[PDB]
RNA sequence: UUUUUUUUUUUUUUUUUUUUUUUUU
RNA sequence: UUUUUUUUUUUUUUU
């Protein structure tokens, strides 16, 4: 790395005036403060830091790679820790350890070979969203093998990692997930908390399973917690995310949360007018930031006393996208809120009711792990309400005008407030957009400066490939059903009769230039360009929704897609039913005639219909 | 001499136009659309026999057909075997051009359906239903 | 059921006693 | 034995109903009395649980059982067409009974013959959930022959249905739906 | 049906029973009684004390 | 005015004016 | 070309 006119930190090459001391031709005694100091000096990866390499142009490790044994894990979690996205990382690595991993079944015919090696390397991998074989068959055949033996705490852990595993089979999971139960009933009936009791529900929710009996005990300890008052804001909106996946239609608990947010808006207002205003979450959550960046620089000038930086906070361990920080929140609920509302049981009550009609047994104990009091944030912040907001609509709660009605109302209040667009991440921005086109007659004012604010950080996000593919697809699919009216214009032959039609707001905040940014491109070719570049990372699935979007906007690009032909042909039998819907309208809308690909297309179309029977005036007779 | 197995009268209006010219498209200006249905409607009769293509996701609408005059079959012998034969591998054959590949049988008799059925499977033309509704009088 | 399990658990007594 | 026992009950479909014991067998005189002790036993043999291998090993052997009942859980009724399963027999060849017979003798269906009574109620044209059943697949009147009913509701029946078709409370050429099962 | 032509303009009078019926029973209550129903409670009328 | 054929991040999406007016690919 | 006959004709359509 002989540029460094723009890149002033530490350690340039690998040492700060050497490079790993003019050894000859062990390696591990001089240069140990390379991963060390590497720690907290160097900015996030993307695009814009190209110089920024795990293996630095080839130089540390590797000339065979040898000497891994003890900065092992490391090395392993620095990655992680910084979303890096490169190819050349990961490869390396696992060769690496081919001859350190596989010696180590001394005992088994010094750490501990599953737990303190596959276990823990397959997590930091897995944050990555990269692709591991290799570990996935190492892991499940343990786990097959010496399932009983393993604790309930140990059993927790063991099945979270595979249920975040989409290379594993859904069959053979969900097999093995029995057996868990069914030995594990009793015990985790009552001696259970929420910081744990969410992770078991998280296995159940990320693959399909049928154990309908065990996930209600489980909500019924959760909802005591709730009415005690003991639950903390992070913890409550954790429980709605996995009820969507679940399809939890639950009535008494969505109408808890529901009422919450009116209170939150209330009580605020009503100190407004003596002249006393109490800070807003929103501002709170964006306080800390601060302090965080505060404390880095200090620490880094201490280290060495002698832009980039943007995205730094999402990335540190412990952040859950969609909810926020952890050990960032307080307990707070009834003992600040209604106390009215949800229904508590415990196993004592529970059996009376079961019975005629007309505290030794169940204890809830929160505090075990560590005391939760920072003196931190309160309540529900501005990016907190729309994650909830969402798993709602899903289930269909809007359809009901009940107490969604003022619950809108609420939160369009918040989003059109000046500097409200600003702190919030990227997951929580998906949402937020849904909640707007999901009811279009059904809001006071047009909100038509929040969708550009929103969009214009979507592509920022998306350009440092900090947002996977599923979650950058709701935006995209969500924005054309936005811009679109249903109108019912004349009939060519006859102006008497109606045909309903289809009419597209247009845009115009898209396709111009930004000057004044350092990204002088348009917001539209920015996502195109990097749609194209990682093309193999999106499934078939992920793939037919994107294109179908981009020329929803009047993109005229024919060479756009062109590219797309040769890999769609060769990847023809992966295609669903779905997808060939999702593909056709593209290109008929840019006015791009392909004959070699659309008559193949119409025999996998047909091929797939081939077991579905359909009479006239009756519907589907026979399916399958 | 010079047979031909078709039909006299239109070889006489060729011009050297490709197939498919005259059939109306659509507004996309593609014939036919890769998400499509097909129902093919067979009727009998005692010397001659029709068979027309019907598309389901157009209406209902009409695309080609085919009878014992379009093989160069006359006289006495479209009362032969062969003549329903025949008429069924012109199908058969055309399908492949136009890009069908799965296409609903439907009739009412069941006279001249046998020669019909079996030309469909000698070429790929393949069966996903059979339909059958007589529409016996209900009256004397 | 029965059988079998006393049965081992004799087993196991008498390795175990040596 | 399957057949023999449907004329003691022919409004109702044979089945191990051991929850009603008590009407035919003595209380002090159940044989079921046997499997209260016999269960008791098999927890209280489980004392190595922890005393000679500890919990790492038993816990393995919880799940032997577990299966074992599972795949014979076939084996308490040998009625059933489990238990043929089970054994590997080869299927039954009855004597081919003739389809046509003299008035006399007929043995209509439990589920069609429960029907048929309507509590002691004439079928009207209110009772669209009764009549269909008496239509084939083309919608068809079936024939005395194949319901199995008698000559003066027979003809009661044929009102029925033909006036809910004018009504335009009845399918023309097929079968009802899900939908419309439910009297007026 | 798909068409949007069905029977539309109408109030669903289920959920409203439903609704008004969690007061008297919580949702996350159980789902069945020991007693059963005539089945079950024939068979506690007839067995015996130890 | 009448609606034809489908799917499941939703109440969603494509088509639309009467057809047919040729064999071997 | 269509219809019809053991076979055929009469009759009907006209880019």
């Amino acid at each position: 790395r002989s540029l460094r006119q723009t890149f002033p930190y530490v350690l340039p090459v690998i040492r700060p005036l050497q490079a790993l001391a003019a050894l000859p031709v062990r390696s591990l005694e001089l240069r140990s403060v390379s991963v060390r100091l590497a720690h907290a000096f160097m900015p996030p990866f993307s695009t814009e830091t190209e110089e920024l390499w795990c293996a630095y142009i080839r130089r540390l490790l590797a000339n065979p790679v040898q000497l891994s044994v003890d900065l092992g894990l490391q090395i392993a979690r620095l990655f992680a820790s910084r979303n890096v996205v490169l190819a050349e990382a990961w490869k390396g690595l696992f060769a690496s350890m081919d001859p350190l991993l596989r010696e180590l079944r001394q005992r088994e015919e010094t750490k501990e070979r599953f737990p303190d090696v596959v276990l823990k390397l397959c997590e930091a991998a897995n944050r990555v969203r990269h692709e591991w074989t290799w570990g996935t068959e190492e892991l499940m055949l343990y786990a097959r093998r010496q399932l009983p033996a393993l604790e309930a705490p140990e059993a927790a852990r063991l099945l979270h990692a595979l249920a975040s595993s989409p290379s594993t089979s859904e069959s053979v999971v969900a097999r093995l997930a029995e057996a868990f139960v069914f030995l594990w009933e009793r015990d985790l009936s009552g001696t259970v908390e929420p910081a744990a009791g969410l992770q078991l529900l998280e296995t159940l929710a990320r693959k399909r399973a049928t154990e309908r009996d065990f996930i209600r005990d489980i909500s019924r300890r959760m909802h005591c917690y709730l009415h005690l008052g003991l639950l903390t804001p992070f913890e409550k909106t954790r429980l709605a995310v996995v009820y969507r996946q679940l399809e939890f239609r639950h009535f008494t608990f969505f109408r808890h949360l529901a009422e919450e947010l009116l209170q939150q808006n209330a009580e605020r207002q009503r100190l407004l007018a003596l002249g006393r205003s109490e800070p807003s979450a929103d501002a709170l959550q964006a306080a800390r930031q601060h302090q965080r960046r505060q404390r880095l620089s200090r620490l880094q000038s201490e280290l060495n006393p002698k832009g980039e930086w943007r995205w730094q906070e999402y990335l540190r361990p412990g952040y859950v996208m969609g909810l926020g920080l952890e050990k960032d929140f307080s307990p707070s609920g009834v003992i600040l809120q209604e106390e009215i509302l949800p229904l508590v049981t415990r196993e004592k009550v529970a059996e009376l009711r079961r019975g005629l009609r007309g505290s030794p047994d169940a204890q809830e104990t929160f505090p075990r792990s560590e005391d939760f009091s920072p003196c931190g944030i309160k309540a529900f912040t501005l990016g907190q309400t729309a994650v909830i907001l969402d798993s709602m609509l899903f289930l269909g709660f809007h359809h009901q005008s009940r107490f969604f009605g003022p619950v809108a109302d609420v939160l369009l209040q918040r989003a059109t407030e000046r500097g409200a667009v600003e702190t919030l991440d990227p997951q929580q921005c998906t949402s937020l957009m849904v909640f707007f086109a999901e009811t279009r007659r059904q809001l006071s004012e047009d909100p038509d400066d929040c969708i550009r604010r929103l969009t214009e950080r979507f592509v920022d996000a998306l350009v440092c490939e900090v947002a996977s593919p599923a979650q950058c697809l709701l935006f995209f699919k969500s924005l054309v059903k936005w811009s679109a009216t249903k109108s019912p214009q004349p009939h060519c032959k006859r102006k008497r009769w109606r045909e309903w039609s289809n009419t597209y707001r247009p845009l115009p905040w898209l396709h111009a230039p930004r000057p004044e940014a350092r990204d002088t491109r348009p917001l539209l070719l920015a996502v195109c360009k990097q749609l194209c570049k990682r093309v193999h990372n999106f499934s078939m699935k992920e793939l037919t929704g994107m294109l179908r979007a981009i020329a929803y906007v009047d993109f005229r690009e024919p060479a756009f897609f062109t590219v797309f032909v040769n890999y769609l042909k060769e990847r023809l039998g992966e295609m669903q039913e779905e997808d060939i819907a999702n593909v056709t309208q593209a290109f008929n809308k840019a006015k791009i005639e392909e004959p070699h690909l659309f008559s193949l297309m119409g025999k996998r179309y047909q091929h797939l219909q081939a077991n579905v029977m359909a009479v006239k005036r009756r519907g589907v007779l026979v399916r399958r | 001499m010079r047979t031909l197995g078709g039909h006299p009268r239109r070889f006489k209006l060729m011009g050297g136009r490709p197939e498919f010219h005259h059939v109306d498209r659509n507004k996309n200006g593609h014939i036919i659309e890769p998400t499509d249905k097909f129902q093919v409607v067979i009727t009998t009769s005692k010397n001659n026999v029709h068979a027309q293509v019907v598309n389901k996701s157009r209406a209902y609408r009409t695309i080609f057909g085919s009878f014992a005059g379009n093989v160069g079959i006359r006289k006495q012998a479209q009362q032969g075997t062969q003549c329903a034969y025949r008429i069924g591998q012109n199908i058969a054959r055309k399908c492949r051009r136009l890009g069908i590949s799965q296409v609903e049988i439907k009739f009412r008799r069941i006279m001249r359906v046998n020669q019909l059925l079996q030309a469909f499977t000698a070429h790929g033309l393949g069966v996903t239903a059979i339909a059958h509704e007589p529409r016996l009088p209900k009256c004397g | 059921i029965r059988s079998v399990l006393r049965r081992m658990k004799a087993q196991a007594e008498a390795a175990a006693q040596q | 034995a399957e057949k023999i026992f449907q004329r003691v009950d022919p409004e109702r479909k044979i089945a191990p109903r051991l929850e009603s014991r008590g009407c035919y067998i003595d209380p002090l005189w159940d044989p079921f009395k046997r499997v209260e002790e016999l269960q008791q036993q098999v927890a209280q043999d489980l004392t190595e649980y922890a005393k000679l291998v500890g919990a790492a090993e038993a816990r393995r052997q919880r799940l032997l059982v577990r299966a074992s009942l599972r795949r014979q859980y076939r084996m308490h009724d040998p009625l059933s067409e489990g238990h043929r399963r089970f054994f590997g027999a080869q299927r039954a060849d009855p004597f081919p009974t003739p389809h046509r017979v003299h008035e006399r003798f007929w043995d209509p269906s439990p589920d069609v013959r429960v029907a048929l009574k309507n509590n002691n109620v004439p079928i009207s044209w209110r009772d669209l959930h009764i009549l269909h059943h008496f239509v084939g697949e083309n919608g068809l009147i079936l024939p005395r022959r194949t319901t199995h009913a008698s000559r003066y509701q027979q003809r009661c029946i044929f009102k029925a249905i033909c006036m809910a078709r004018r009504m335009a409370l009845f399918p023309y050429d097929w079968k009802p739906t899900q939908g419309e099962l439910m009297p007026v | 049906k798909s068409i949007k032509k069905k029977i539309t303009g109408t109030d669903n009078v289920f959920r409203h029973i439903m609704e008004e019926s969690f007061a008297v029973l919580p949702e996350d209550g159980p789902e069945f009684e020991e007693d059963g129903g005539v089945s079950a409670k024939q068979q506690k009328s007839q067995i015996l004390s130890e």
